[PDB]
């Protein structure tokens, strides 16, 4: 969940 | 929360949170093939994510969503934003399709890659189209913000709470493009009709991006990891 | 000759020229329910293209120019009539008045369903903003005209319709703001249609029925570039 | 084309 991860800086 | 916009502040927002333009690996030395063709595309594109995803929180209206509907618009507008940005880069090089500044192709160079070229003059087209409305940059960013916010809207009682405040949010974008033309000199059949223009062809920029996604996820020369996760979502 | 309509000779002109409401043929497996479907988008194709040429405008273009429109706006135009026929009917897709279907009877065709809950979240999208039937008869013709033109006369014709959709706005006593709202309100579901037919054509092309000779040549016209 | 016909027709 990578871009879960980055949009959760 | 961010409704309270007027729309000189909404386009500077918009404008002060644009990405870079980033650049690609090639390299003229290297003769080209399909397989570097689409490692060049696939690592551009990858690093533009991680921008991307940083730009979308920097939207109005974006965070105020839970994290899952967050996850689900970009799931849905990725390609749709790389193309216009694609598209928007590439206005003042007539047949040509500047990837990176670095990278810049024609139809020809689209061949390269099975089924790429039908794409390739869809967007050269869509380039064009824009050149010839001689589209204005804060016009640019508006709509860009508005296929964010509009490409998976609709695909709970929580969930329809969502859906409402982003459409009041698109709606101040609206307000925003109006506001733009009228500024601009244009008349109010001209506000409309190229408000009607502009947004008609966020339609070709999602069918090139369902074309798109059809033929990425038939696929040698490995996606990313990132890139995966984007692309699973779609089947 | 389009150019020269009025506003209001634009709307009738567009409503005079709408096509009936047909009847599918009198529980579903897989196999049925895509046959009833079937049999009923063949017909209703044959009374798009009759449709098509009374769309002002659309004679001016060479034949050539017609049949592109058509082929990649087909299932668009089927999608758009659907959506509204289901307009009273609230849960349900009134693909015919003796089939109205729900998400359950969608189930029964593979990949259906994701369709199905679009088609519905677009009836209930065009419930909430109360789509009249002088705006749909002008959204419709815009998906004619627009899908696909990138694929100038065209864009005179699609400014009047655009022209026209304010035009009724006015009538009904919108202001300013909530008139270009309106409007790009409805031009952006036009945008979840193309994605609706796009995936749409992605299962039809892959499929079981007997399917037309002049149905398989409109799915052949998207097939060239899977 | 059968497309070609129909928009011929009467
Ligand atoms: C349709 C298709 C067939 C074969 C290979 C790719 C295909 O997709 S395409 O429509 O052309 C697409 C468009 C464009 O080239 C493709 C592409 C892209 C994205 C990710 C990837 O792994 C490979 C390509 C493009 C793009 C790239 C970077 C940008 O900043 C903006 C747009
Ligand atoms: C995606 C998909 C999977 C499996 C089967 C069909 C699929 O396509 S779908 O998106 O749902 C589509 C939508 C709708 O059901 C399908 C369909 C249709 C058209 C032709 C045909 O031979 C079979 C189905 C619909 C429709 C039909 C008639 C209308 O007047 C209006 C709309």
């Amino acid at each position: 969940k990578i871009l879960h991860r980055l949009l959760q800086d | 929360l961010a409704l309270s916009l007027t729309a000189d502040q909404m386009v500077s927002a918009l404008l002060d949170a644009e990405p870079p333009i980033l650049y690609s690996e090639y390299d003229p030395t290297r003769p080209f093939s399909e397989a570097s063709m689409m490692g060049l595309l696939t690592n551009l594109a990858d690093r533009e994510l991680v921008h991307m995803i940083n730009w979308a929180k920097r939207v109005p209206g974006f965070v105020d969503l839970t994290l899952h509907d967050q996850v689900h618009l970009l799931e849905c507008a990725w390609l749709e934003i790389l193309m216009i940005g694609l598209v928007w880069r590439s206005m003042e090089h007539p047949g040509k399709l500047l990837f990176a500044p670095n990278l810049l192709l024609d139809r020809n160079q689209g061949k390269c890659v099975e089924g790429m070229v039908e794409i390739f003059d869809m967007l050269l087209a869509t380039s064009s189209r824009f050149r010839m409305m001689n589209l204005q940059g804060e016009e640019f960013v508006c709509l860009k913000s508005i296929i964010l916010l509009n490409s998976g809207v609709y695909t709970t009682l929580k969930s329809l709470e969502e859906k409402d405040h982003i459409h009041r949010v698109l709606d101040k974008i609206t307000d925003t493009l109006i506001h733009l033309m009228a500024k601009a000199g244009l008349t109010l059949q001209q506000q409309h009709q190229r408000l009607a223009q502009l947004l008609l062809i966020l339609s070709h920029i999602r069918h090139m991006s369902n074309k798109g996604m059809e033929h990425l996820y038939s696929m040698v020369v490995p996606l990313s990891d990132l890139l995966l996760e984007m692309l699973d979502a779609h089947r």
